[PDB]
């Protein structure tokens, strides 16, 4: 747990266009685009098509508030 | 309990009562303390109890 | 691509190389052998697999053939790893090629001359090796430095290394000739 | 026969196996180790056990 | 209990007489290190194999011998009365 | 203890009782512990030999070993009375008695193979109770079946008697090594039975393996060997509506799921919990049927012949009749549902008993009963083994050859003296062929005895003196021609280096052999020699890239289980000083895909004969998801 | 409970399993500082100081 | 056969594998024509053997009294010269019938060669061609192993009979090392008696292919006292030959030892094995340069106490000051040298960041520098040492791979001496441990673990001794940060 590693300030790396901020899981029968499992930004099934890889990360904004 | 009385290799004088088998166990306490673990006099097999 | 096999004595055929059975050079070299079948007969690679198929489960001498020409004809030869584990001594894990496929089905046994015996430390008793064969030329020749023939010098003295030597009953012929 | 002769001198050994060694799984009983088992029920005063 | 792994047919040692002094209620035990419990003792002789155990636990199971006689009215006892004569 | 004292040679002079499995060892006092120890060990890992042979030097317990071991024959209990017969198979069949003096109602059981574990089992000699028919008696003691370790009078052997001949055979004897004539190896063969459990649920069909078109067999009939290691192959669709996949009976693919062995099938049983009207209208179902059929008629059978003898009021039938007959009629009984593991199953499952003769092999262990261990190196032609030459024994060849060098480190000299018996014993058996009348040859026979063992002696002239001429006559042959018993108690009663000098002095015609090419003369005597349970295909493991357990459950022919590379492994190989390589060889085989893959591809793509492979710089899949996870976990490395 | 088949085995869930003797001490079995009878409830035992 | 061989005229011929071939050829059907005679006896019986006959070779002018059977050794043994084409100078010839000299004769052809890849090939050929030979000579000849052999030889020489059938003294007074004293001197006698007479085993006794001193005794003469479960010698010996039969007191007392060794390799599967981790780290990193000179002062350079003669054999292939000059190959083979300390070269002082020089590591540089040279080191001491303690089991014989361990695993005796003391600590603890590596390897793992306090590398050649600090192998790499 405890280790003594590099922080990263996630406000520089984090991208705007991989935000959810859509809470819903499903969207009128499908998923959503702006959702958690989201084929646009994350990837699909068909990933050589999507040329995007696990490294994908999405990200959350709280602001204008700030967590611990 | 009946089954260790039966076991109980002693004059049954000494195995009528778990008082008796005190008795025979402190008077003898030396003697036993130092009795071979490994002699087969003092094993048994079995097989059905367990 | 990691095989285990019993070990077995050899003789008659250099220190390096050594006798695989036909079931441990199928299954190591399978995409090599399945090159081959498909540029010799013309066929589809899933129509090739049909033939490796077929051939691991019984002796086919047209598969043999295919593993026979491998053994011929690969530039550096088809050479692996041999380790004995545990794996802490030098000679512990030996390059080593592969001179001849065995003929038998049944036998399960790699076939290595006594001299290596020694370097591995390891004994005829039902103890099993590990194959782990090299195939890109350039790992081939780094790999190289494993060579038996690189050991016959013992890196602490620089004599040459009695591991390699002759042993029991090949010293006792050598001795009724000149003793 | 060779054969005749090996069971003659097999039945001549005059050393023999204990047969009772053996068979005594099969001449061992489950009663006399279920019933104590069973008796320690009878500290219990409803229960005895028949 | 014990699976029957014999690969013979041969079972008047293997299986028939066959004896172990590990248990469900074991004085012996690995950790214990029982290694004089593994070996051998002169009364052994005539009850116990001396020579048969497995390398894998050596000590632990072992052949009855075949002309062993347990007394009888012992309760399968080795002797009718305890190493100490008590009188 | 540390007191040995108690410990007196008076008390336990004669009796064999201290020992237990070494009862089986001849001339024990003269073996080692440790090569004793050995011998208790093979004798559990010893495995049944077809053409098992009495030993020639004998400790005279075995055949008691034999009795007492149970489970190689079968012995009636008491008086019986053969009912009926019962065939389900013609290998399998059951036998209905009836007890003459109880009138209890029994059952007797007849098939081929017996299985152990695993692969492990024996062929039975079922010759007895072949030949009892209806209303035949079965007398108190009388052996039903027996296995091959048992002969004609139940003499006990675990092995064969092979001539030996300790010679340094081209360096191919080389420590624990042995070279075995062709025909010697015929001798020592083992069986292998197998149960095979196949699956097929409704989704799944069996391919055509075994059959054309016009008749659909997917897998071998009763008296029909496996071919190709293939017992059946089951393919599982998505939906078995469309029946469309009529067409792909012969063709196999890698999904389909296939079940290997070797052998003769020997018996089907089928567990169904599909409706018959269901399985009738398919084809491909049609020789599931019949042997389905079958079971039904058989159980059936049963049934009806002893529905009165059960179900009646006396009820004098066995535990084990009264199960069989409940088992059968559960089996006709509708609304049986079976479950294996606790769990109903669709479909059928199907188990299938195989016996096969299994040979010896290169890599197989053989051993005798003095703790020496071997590895059968090579088989070679019965003429090229050493074959003495120019005697009266003119072409004897040696069966086994044995390692020369080390013999006495062994510590178990026993095997000589074996060796040195047999061999003196072929002079003796030479010279009552060669010479006499019937009382010249038991003449020279006592006096070899009584050189060897006195109580033999005494026994033999007994057994001999009872003997008719005509009887005389063929024992003496039988002992010229097939052997000479010699016994060899374990402790008391073998004899020791002083009696096997006055015996070599006596018989000043006994030396050694010489052999047709070696310049060195040999001794060439029969040794006892046991087949043990190891064999290379234990471990043999061979990956090539796409425990799984399917080896285990028959779905595949060996396994493919990978080899490990551990730190010590790699510190080994970075002896080369060339870390890049190790590198992308532990990249290329096993951590990282994208270079696996490149390599598989450049291997199938690429010139047979040469091999260049090019690998991508780029981060494992592990490391991508690391990277990505302590991102989230709020910690980058900074490859410190 | 298991019945005895052929006279010295067990057939249970399709497997075949043989019941093995098993060695044990008879009674008054020592123990640092003690001497103790094994009993089928509690054992009695007797420690010293 | 003929009588004059010319060995660089056939040698330098192109019809060289024919000569051998055709020699071979005649020596294994000579042996198949004849029997082998055996008289029992110090008279030795008469065999007309090719193999034992006598021919003259030349060796460049040089006649030599060689047989047969020592020139298709000696043939197959000079395949280098026939490849390279260079002869065969007489400095090179060795005694053919004692097999323990074709070691050295074979490393003599790697230091003339010049340790190539091809000189390489050519021994790994000469061995391979040695073996099969062997083979043929060995299913020729033959070779066999009896009871008889022993009784044939007892008959004649009365004291085999009287070593055969030996029985202790049935005194009191004797003792576990008065048996053992007779053991030798009875085993010693066997072993003559078999390499003085013409026996079916003499081969086996001279050679020394199969035979074991203490289970050769066992088996003909005497067994003696062993040991019980917990290594206390049973007053009770055995005193009789398992040729001869056991006693059942005996046949307790072999089971004792045969259940012991059982029990001791259940102990024995421990193998920690995590040092060879630990030294590996350090050392794989550490590389050669190809510069003959780093450049170093001789107060700098190691001196080492040559107390034994093992110590001497540490440094072989290495540098030494001597008296009058400086910069002089030690020679092991000069005992001069006991008994002084002396000043070298040393993989630990070398300046160079980059390397180790040519002359601190060692005449080795140029026939190890294929390979990883931290990672000979570590191996060249894990092996031993970890083989050295399971096999001490069985048995302060275990004290001294201890102290080896606890000199380089902590900081006891690294914090308050010396390299120079430490380094002479290691080749003590490897000399009574038995361990046998030259010092070089050890040298190199102290070099790694001695970390610089001045941590300046290139200050080694200024005539004070730059500061440092010794530090523990896991410490080490701790240290890195
Ligand atoms: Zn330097």
């Amino acid at each position: 747990m405890g280790k003594k590693l590099s922080l990263i300030d996630f406000n520089e790396i984090y991208n705007e266009e991989n935000l959810i901020t859509r809470a819903n899981p499903i969207e009128n029968h499908e998923f959503s685009d702006d959702g958690i499992y989201s084929e646009r930004i994350f990837g699909s099934y068909n990933e050589d098509d999507d040329d995007k890889d696990i490294d994908t990360i999405g990200w959350i904004n709280i602001e204008p508030y700030y967590i611990i | 309990d009946e089954w260790t009385k039966k076991i109980l290799r002693t004059e049954e004088k000494n195995k009528e009562d778990i008082y008796s088998v005190v008795r025979w166990m402190i008077n003898n306490y030396l003697a036993l303390v130092k009795q071979d673990n490994m002699n087969l006099a003092n094993k048994r097999i079995r097989l059905y109890e367990y | 691509f990691s095989a285990r096999n019993v070990i077995t004595p050899l003789i008659g055929h250099p220190i390096d190389e050594v006798a695989m059975p036909y079931k441990t050079f199928a299954e190591l070299y399978k995409f090599q052998l399945i090159n081959l079948i498909s540029k010799v007969k013309g066929i589809n690679y899933n129509e090739a697999l049909k033939f490796w198929e077929k051939g691991i489960l019984g002796f086919n001498q047209e598969l043999y053939n295919y593993m026979e020409e491998l053994i011929t004809k690969t530039k550096g030869g088809c050479t692996f790893l041999l380790n004995r584990n545990p794996t802490i001594s030098i000679g512990s894990i030996l390059y080593l090629k592969i001179g001849l496929i065995k003929k038998d089905y049944k036998d399960l046994t790699l076939g290595i001359s006594n001299n290596l015996l020694s370097a591995l430390s390891g004994d005829y008793d039902g103890d099993v090796l590990n194959i782990i064969p090299v195939f890109d030329n350039k790992m081939k020749e780094h790999f190289s430095l494993l060579s038996p023939q690189n050991f016959l010098v013992d890196r602490n003295n620089g004599r040459f290394n009695g591991d390699f030597d002759l042993q029991k009953d090949q010293i006792l012929g050598i001795f009724i000739l000149n003793n | 026969m060779i054969s005749n002769f090996r069971k003659f001198h097999g039945n001549k050994n005059q050393e023999k196996f204990n047969e009772n060694l053996i068979l005594n799984k099969e001449n061992e009983s489950i009663l006399n180790y279920l019933d104590p088992i069973c008796k320690t029920l009878e500290i219990i005063p409803e229960i005895t056990y028949l | 209990l014990r699976y029957d792994n014999s690969v013979n047919s041969i079972s008047l040692f293997t299986l028939i007489l066959r004896y172990t002094q590990s248990g469900p209620q074991s004085p012996f035990s690995s950790n214990s290190t029982n290694n004089k419990l593994r070996g051998l003792h002169p009364s052994y002789l005539g009850r116990l194999g001396l020579t048969s155990t497995s390398a894998g636990d050596p000590g632990a199971s072992g052949s009855l011998t075949p002309f062993l006689e347990l007394p009888e009215n012992s309760y399968m006892h080795f002797t009718e009365e305890p190493e100490i004569n008590l009188n | 203890m540390d007191d040995i004292s108690v410990i007196k040679n008076e008390d336990y002079e004669g009796s064999h009782r201290f020992l237990a499995e070494e009862l089986l060892m001849p001339n024990a006092n003269k073996t080692d512990g440790n090569r004793s120890t050995m011998f208790c060990s093979h004798l559990a890992q010893a495995v049944t030999l077809q053409k098992a042979e009495p030993p020639l030097v004998y400790t005279n317990f075995e055949n008691q070993v034999g009795k007492y071991s149970t489970a190689g024959y079968r012995k009636a209990n008491s008086n019986y009375k053969v009912i009926e017969k019962i065939y389900k198979n013609d290998y399998n069949y059951v036998l209905i008695v009836q007890d003459q003096e109880t009138g209890e109602y029994t059952l007797f059981e007849r098939a081929e193979c017996e299985f152990l574990t695993e692969h492990y089992g024996f062929q039975w000699d079922n010759d007895k109770i072949d030949s009892l028919k209806k209303d035949d008696t079965i007398e108190k003691d009388t052996v039903l079946y027996k296995n091959t370790c048992y002969d004609e009078n139940m003499n006990f052997g675990y092995g064969v008697n092979l001539n030996a001949a300790y010679f340094s055979y081209k360096n191919e004897t080389l420590e624990d090594a042995i070279v075995i004539s062709e025909s010697a190896a015929k001798k020592l063969g083992t069986f292998s039975v197998n149960k095979v459990k196949v699956s097929v649920n409704t989704n799944d069909i069996l391919l055509n393996l075994y059959g054309d078109n016009e008749n659909y067999k997917g897998f071998p009939d009763i008296g029909e060997h496996i071919k190709n290691q293939i017992i059946a192959s089951r393919r599982r669709f998505d939906y078995n509506t469309a029946l469309y996949e009529l067409k792909n009976l012969n063709e196999m693919r890698d999904s389909d799921t296939p079940f290997f062995a070797d052998g003769k099938i020997v018996d089907i049983e089928i567990f169904s919990n599909v409706p018959e009207e269901e399985l009738k209208v398919q084809k491909y179902n049609e020789q599931v049927l019949y042997y389905i059929n079958k079971q039904k008629e058989f159980s059936n059978n049963v049934y009806q012949k002893l529905k009165k003898i059960v179900e009646g009021k006396d009820n004098n039938v066995s535990d084990k009749l009264l199960h069989f007959y409940n088992n059968c009629k559960m089996r006709i009984d509708e609304n049986i549902s079976y479950t294996y593991q606790n769990s109903k199953f669709s479909g059928f499952i199907m188990e299938f008993t195989i016996l096969e003769e299994e040979p010896l092999n290169k890599g197989s262990k053989i051993t005798g009963r003095y703790g020496n261990k071997g590895v059968i190196s090579k088989i070679l032609p019965d003429d090229q083994m050493p074959t003495v030459a120019e005697g009266r024994f003119k072409g004897l060849k040696a069966d086994i050859c044995l390692n020369p060098l080390g013999v006495f480190n062994r510590l178990n000299p026993s095997q000589l003296i074996e060796q040195e018996l047999n061999w003196i014993a072929k002079f003796i058996r030479k010279d009552m062929e060669e010479a006499g009348s019937n009382e010249e040859k038991v003449s020279i026979l006592l006096d070899f005895l009584n050189r060897v063992n006195k109580e033999e002696t005494e026994l033999m002239e007994e057994f001999i003196n009872s003997l008719n001429k005509t009887e005389l006559e063929e024992f003496l042959n039988d002992i010229i021609e097939n052997g000479i018993p010699i016994c060899q108690k374990p402790f008391f009663g073998n004899i020791g280096l002083d009696e096997l000098w006055e015996l070599y002095n006596h018989y000043d015609h006994i030396d050694y052999f010489k052999c047709e090419g070696i310049s060195t003369p040999l001794i060439i005597g029969e040794i006892y020699m046991v087949r043990l349970k190891h064999e290379p295909h234990s471990k043999f493991s061979a990956r090539s890239t796409s425990k799984s357990k399917n080896f285990k459950e028959h779905k595949d022919l060996y396994s493919k289980t990978p080899v490990r590379i551990g730190n010590m492994e790699i510190s080994n190989l970075s002896l080369t000083n060339e870390m890049g390589s190790i590198m992308d060889m532990l990249n290329s085989y096993s951590n990282n895909e994208t270079n696996r893959r490149e390599l598989i591809m450049q291997l199938l793509t690429g010139n047979p004969f040469d091999t260049n492979i090019d690998l991508s710089d780029v981060e494992s899949g592990t490391s991508k998801i690391l990277k990505s996870l302590f991102t989230c976990l709020g910690l980058s490395i900074d490859d410190v | 409970f298991p019945k005895l088949i052929d006279s010295q085995y067990f057939i249970i869930n399709g497997n075949r399993y043989y019941p093995i003797y098993q060695l044990l001490d008879s009674g008054t079995y020592r123990t640092n500082k003690a001497l103790t009878l094994k009993t089928l409830l509690m054992p009695i035992v007797l420690r010293e100081k | 056969m003929e009588k004059t061989y010319n060995l660089n005229d056939i040698l330098l011929s192109n019809e060289y594998e024919k000569i051998k071939e055709d020699i071979k050829e005649e020596i294994i059907n000579d042996m198949a024509s004849k029997k082998v005679k055996y008289s029992n006896t110090s008279e030795f019986a008469k065999n007309d053997f090719l193999k034992d006959e006598f021919i003259d070779l030349v060796v460049d002018g040089e006649t030599y009294e060689i047989t047969y059977g020592n020139l298709i050794t000696l043939l197959i043994v000079a395949r280098p010269f026939n490849h390279f084409k260079v002869p065969m100078t007489e400095d090179l010839l060795f005694d053919l019938s004692d097999l323990k000299e074709y070691q050295n004769y074979y490393t003599t052809l790697l230091e003339h060669f010049g340790y190539s890849n091809e000189i390489k090939s050519i021994i790994k050929d000469v061995i391979s061609e040695l073996a099969i030979f062997s083979g043929d000579i060995n299913v020729t000849f033959g070779n066999t192993v009896s009871i008889k052999s022993l009784i044939d030889l007892g008959n004649k020489v009365k004291r085999f009979r009287e070593l055969l059938h030996y029985r202790l003294p049935n005194d009191e007074a004797l003792e576990f090392n008065d048996i053992e004293a007779i053991i030798k001197k009875n085993l010693d006698e066997i072993m003559k008696i078999l390499s003085e007479t013409d026996n079916m085993l003499r081969y086996y006794i001279d050679s020394g292919a199969g035979i074991n001193s203490k289970q050769f005794g066992q088996v003909l003469s005497l067994v003696g006292s062993k040991p019980d479960l917990f290594g206390k010698i049973i007053p009770y010996p055995i005193n009789t030959s398992f040729l001869r039969g056991l006693d059942v007191r005996s046949f307790y007392i072999n089971a004792l030892g045969a259940r012991k060794a059982l029990i001791t390799n259940y102990q024995q599967v421990r193998n920690s094995g995590y040092l060879t981790r630990k030294i590996s780290m350090l050392l794989m990193d550490t590389k050669l340069i190809d510069l003959d000179d780093c450049g170093s002062h001789e107060n700098n350079y190691l001196s080492i106490n040559v107390e034994n003669k093992d110590v001497l054999k540490r440094f072989s292939k290495r540098s030494y000051l001597n008296n009058n000059g400086e910069l002089v190959e030690i020679d092991i083979n000069d005992e001069s040298l006991i008994g002084q300390v002396i000043k070298i070269p040393s993989p630990t002082t070398c300046a160079s960041n980059e390397g180790v020089c040519r002359k601190c590591y060692g005449k080795l540089f140029d026939i190890n520098k294929d390979l990883n040279i931290g990672m000979i080191a570590v191996l060249l001491l894990t092996d031993p040492l970890t083989q050295r303690l399971l096999s001490a089991k069985h048995l302060e014989l275990s004290k001294p791979l201890r102290e080896i361990k606890d000199l380089i695993e902590t900081n006891k005796y690294i914090k308050d001496h010396n390299v120079n003391e430490v380094v002479n600590y290691f080749i003590y603890l490897l000399n009574e441990s038995g361990i046998n590596i030259q010092s070089v390897h050890s040298e190199l793992i102290i070099r790694e673990m001695m970390k610089l306090d001045d941590s300046d590398r290139t200050q080694f050649k200024n005539d004070k001794m730059p500061d440092y600090e010794i530090f523990r192998i896991t410490d080490a790499n701790l240290k890195g940060d």
